[PDB]
């Protein structure tokens, strides 16, 4: 009564290790007709001339024949298609590299739909890249719909793990100890093909502690019936094993923040609240979509240790870290290059935070003449005003040690904000400091106490741990003179 | 191929033969 | 039947410095077919089928192969030199790959679970294999054979008796594809010994 | 900046001889006996 | 360009080990450097300078040393804060 | 008993016009085996694929059925790539 047609074509395509070829074989199960084809990649090819068309007439004969046979009241056929990009390459550029192929792909574009209105078949295509695929072939009548699979998330994930682990939980040979929302929060950004690894990967472990073996290979067979898999495993197994295949957004917090935080007075909390109340903002508003601010202070404060913190503190789903110690020796057009794709990853996600550290150094800047690169310094003025797209948000932190040079280029006027890091003032910080580092004794807390009462002092943070690296390098009996002398001979500073 | 159609006449070189039995055989 | 030789020893090998790595490999890869088949049929895993080795020159990735080659107690491993499989004709290097597999196939329809081992070496195999859409000079079989590899490797059908090790010297020109958990998922670093190293490399080849 | 060289397409096997007359002469004899063998019931 | 990468290239394998040691010497001579102007190349400097303050991979130990004979025009340069 | 392997492999260089082709010759004539190959620089190209590995291959298909075929007692083969 509606006398319409039917679609028999629809494109299966993604990254690595998704599972199309699980919904493949599952699709082709699912339906109950006649036993399913399968053409394994370029099987068809052959030297002789004429022949490779031939295959392609066979696939389609039983068909043919059937659909007349039995006419309007005829079975519907199935044909699978795997690695298409082998055959259907893009000879659209005129020739393609054997005299075989652009007939082969006629031959097919005429059978599937021709002179002869062929309606009992449908074709199941797999792939890994879109473009090889001609777009003349998906049209309507032989594939008019397409799909993008792509990667699970921690709820479905879940569902992943779950559906492994059933049948050690159905055999009892799962130990009770074992969490899997635990499991599933820590493994972020896994595939599909990963999440099946890390089962045998743990696994594997604990099949290698039962059995004892090396210079003769021979089974215990006293522990082999008594296992349970552990979640110890899963943890060693991870941690020297499985590494995701798409890298990870966050990168090595320990390259940075190598000694955490510790709090030596209120400017550190004060500091770290302006930091929660900017982020609170960014994450409640609607009006300013985009914001920004610009972290200052003197050198060897500690300026990207804390920055790194604050961003972390969010929970923003997509967190990156773009320095210039990525980029050695590249040219003045790459560093453009790389800012601008990883501005452009961040306006994919919801909600974002990106940190630029050092940016001194990443303009080439010194003061003799001066000189530096007058179009990365474009490249980053326009990026900090380009709001991005409808319904979304972004946040950008930037790190600098040079105030009055960015005065100059007249581009502290784009920040919204400043704050300023302060640095140890008052000797009795630093006795604060020493006490909490623990690293002189009481005797020795006293002696350099008496001598720093005395004046003020000035000093960064990371300068006086390796003053007190080289001091703890002398005779004991001498360390305190050492240090004393090395801070005053340092210590001429306003 | 050469050898595949010499090979063809080979086989052929009987047929002649068989004919003019059968020939002997009608007359 | 036993998967190893009676007659094996470690120390008889040859081999040097990579005690390590040697038992990370014996862990990873053989682990799960020489325990007794029983537990494997509760627990239900599916074993690994790929190792890949690789390192600066003169390192001893060819001796670590030919001792894993010799140690199987199976039958003779069949060894692919180099891209010694390319053909002038068109259809003929993919069909000289699929041969590699056929006994394996073969055993697996008719004895089904129990069956032997087979192994293949892809020696140099970057020779061969590389990132699709890169050498288009009158291309006539590369990416096709690639792909066919892919294939044959892990596809619909499934096998339980093929063991593929690669050796090479560049590891980041390898095609991601071919790097995927369940393909080749063993990867070992060889590197250069410490002293202690090299006192054992020298007293195995003056004994 | 000369394009290089490029690896020969391949080989696409196709051989013909002289069948067509050959056998179609082979055919004109086996007619004939056909219709000897048929005449001497 | 070859300069960074000749430089580069060591740098870089002597992360692979565990502990090491690096000289640089004649820093001045590495980047042309010539009273008149002055005139010298920025991308070597910027090089040096990023590569100075690189810790290595975890759990390994680096020890660089450098030779100069010219020191005010290094201070001038703001790189005699960075050793 | 000193259980080692032979050498196989040597190679040669310098300025033009010293004697490297000559002393080449000359080893080459000094053993009393069977005639020394010869490939005159790139005389194993080829424009059909695959066939200049074929061609390599060739070459040490004599000494592989020798070694496989009489053992310890095999005979000896030289190669010369010139250029
Ligand atoms: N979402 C998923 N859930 C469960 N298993 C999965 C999932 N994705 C992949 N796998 C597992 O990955 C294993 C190997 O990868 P799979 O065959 O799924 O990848 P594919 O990219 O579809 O295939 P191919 O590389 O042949 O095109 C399969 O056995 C399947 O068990
Ligand atoms: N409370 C703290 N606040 C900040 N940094 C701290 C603190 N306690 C220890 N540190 C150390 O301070 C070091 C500062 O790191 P880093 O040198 O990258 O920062 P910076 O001084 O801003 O940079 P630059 O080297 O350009 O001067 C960190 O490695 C961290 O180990
Ligand atoms: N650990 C080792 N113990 C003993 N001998 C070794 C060891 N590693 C290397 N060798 C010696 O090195 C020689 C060459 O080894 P091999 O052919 O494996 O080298 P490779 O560097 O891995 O190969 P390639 O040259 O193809 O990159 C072997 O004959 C062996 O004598
Ligand atoms: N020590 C020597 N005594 C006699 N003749 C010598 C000696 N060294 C070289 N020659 C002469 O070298 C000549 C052959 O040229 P030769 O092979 O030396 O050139 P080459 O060094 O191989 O040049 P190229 O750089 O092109 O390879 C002969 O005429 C031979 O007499």
């Amino acid at each position: 009564q509606m006398g319409c047609k039917h679609v028999k074509g629809i494109l299966l395509y993604g990254p690595p290790g998704c599972g199309k070829t699980l919904l493949a074989r599952q699709i082709g199960k699912m339906l109950n007709a006649r036993e399913p084809k399968v053409v394994n990649g370029p099987e068809i090819l052959n030297k002789y001339v004429g022949e490779s068309e031939a295959n392609i007439r066979k696939l389609f004969a039983d068909a043919e024949e059937e659909q007349r046979r039995l006419g309007a009241n005829s079975g519907l056929h199935i044909i699978i298609f795997d690695e298409i990009d082998a055959i259907c390459k893009q000879r659209g550029s005129m020739a393609g590299s054997t005299g075989v192929h652009d007939t082969v792909v006629n031959q097919l574009l005429s059978k599937i739909d021709g002179v002869e209105q062929l309606n009992n078949i449908l074709v199941i295509g797999m792939t890994n890249r879109p473009d090889l695929i001609d777009e003349a072939l998906l049209r309507p009548g032989r594939l008019e719909v397409k799909m993008e699979i792509g990667l699970p998330d921690e709820k479905g994930r879940l569902q992943i793990l779950h559906i492994h682990t059933a049948r050690m939980r159905g055999h009892q040979l799962l130990s009770a100890d074992v969490d899997i929302k635990e499991l599933a929060v820590e493994t972020k950004n896994f595939s599909g093909a990963e999440l099946e690894g890390l089962v045998r990967a743990a696994q594997s472990t604990a099949m290698n502690r039962h059995i004892k073996a090396s210079t003769k290979v021979e089974v215990d067979m006293e522990k082999a019936e008594s296992l349970q898999v552990t979640r110890g495993d899963f943890l060693a197994s991870l941690e020297n094993d499985i590494k995701p295949a798409f890298g990870t957004n966050q990168e090595d917090y320990a390259s940075y923040i190598m000694n955490g935080i510790i709090k030596w007075g209120d400017p550190v909390t004060r500091v770290l609240d302006d930091g929660e109340l900017l982020v609170q903002q960014t994450k409640n508003s609607d009006r300013t979509p985009l914001v920004s601010v610009l972290l200052e202070g003197p050198p060897h404060s500690g300026k990207t240790a804390l920055a790194a913190k604050i961003a972390e503190e969010s929970n923003f789903p997509f967190i990156k870290i773009c320095s210039p110690d990525k980029m050695i020796g590249f040219s003045e057009t790459a560093k453009c290059q790389a800012m601008k794709k990883i501005f452009d990853d961040a306006y994919k996600s919801q909600l974002s935070c990106v940190v630029v550290d050092d940016i001194e150094r990443l303009l080439d800047y010194v003061p003799i003449g001066p000189r530096f690169s007058n179009l990365v310094l474009q490249a980053l003025l326009v990026l900090l005003k380009k709001a991005p797209p409808q319904g979304r948000k972004l946040l950008i932190i930037g790190t600098t040690s040079r105030k009055d040079v960015l005065q100059e280029m007249e581009m502290l006027n784009a920040f919204s904000t400043t704050i300023h890091v302060p640095n140890i003032a008052t000797g009795e910080q630093l006795l604060e400091a020493l006490e909490l580092l623990g690293n002189f004794k009481d005797k020795e807390r006293t002696t350099i106490a008496q001598q720093v009462k005395g004046k003020k002092v000035w000093i960064g943070i990371k300068k006086l741990l390796m003053l007190i690296e080289m001091s703890l390098q002398m005779d004991p009996e001498y360390r305190v003179r050492k240090f004393l002398a090395l801070l005053r001979e340092e210590g001429a500073s306003p | 191929s050469k050898q595949a159609l010499s090979e063809i006449e080979t086989r052929h070189s009987e047929i002649i033969k068989l004919e003019n039995s059968i020939r002997e055989l009608h007359d | 039947q036993s998967i190893i030789n009676p007659d094996w020893n470690f120390e008889k090998m040859g081999i040097g410095g990579l005690d390590k790595e040697f038992s990370d490999i014996f862990r990873r890869a053989f682990a799960s077919r020489v325990f007794p088949p029983e537990i494997v049929e509760q627990m239900g895993c599916k074993h690994v089928k790929g190792i890949l080795l690789y390192g600066p020159p003169g390192c001893g990735k060819t001796l670590l192969a030919r001792q894993i080659g010799k140690m199987l107690n199976a039958r003779e491993p069949k060894v692919v030199n180099g891209p010694e499989i390319l053909n002038k004709y068109v259809g003929e290097s993919e069909a000289n790959i699929r041969k590699l597999f056929a006994d394996a196939e073969e055993e697996q329809r008719r004895l089904g679970a129990n069956s032997g081992l087979h192994i293949i070496i892809f020696d140099e195999i970057d020779a061969i294999c590389k990132q699709r859409g890169s050498m288009a000079g009158s291309t006539g079989v590369h990416d096709t054979v690639v792909n066919q590899l892919l294939s044959k490797i892990d596809g619909v059908e499934q096998l339980n008796n093929i063991l593929v090790i690669g050796m090479t010297n560049r590891p980041d020109l390898i095609d991601e594809a071919l790097l995927r958990p369940g393909r080749l998922e063993v990867k070992m670093e060889i590197g250069l010994p410490d002293e202690k190293g090299r006192l054992q490399i020298l007293h195995i080849h003056t004994a | 900046s000369m394009a290089e060289d490029a690896d020969m397409r391949n080989e696409l096997e196709e051989m013909q001889r002289r069948a067509d007359q050959l056998a179609d002469e082979s055919l004109e004899s086996t007619r004939r006996m056909l219709q000897l063998v048929e005449e001497s019931k």
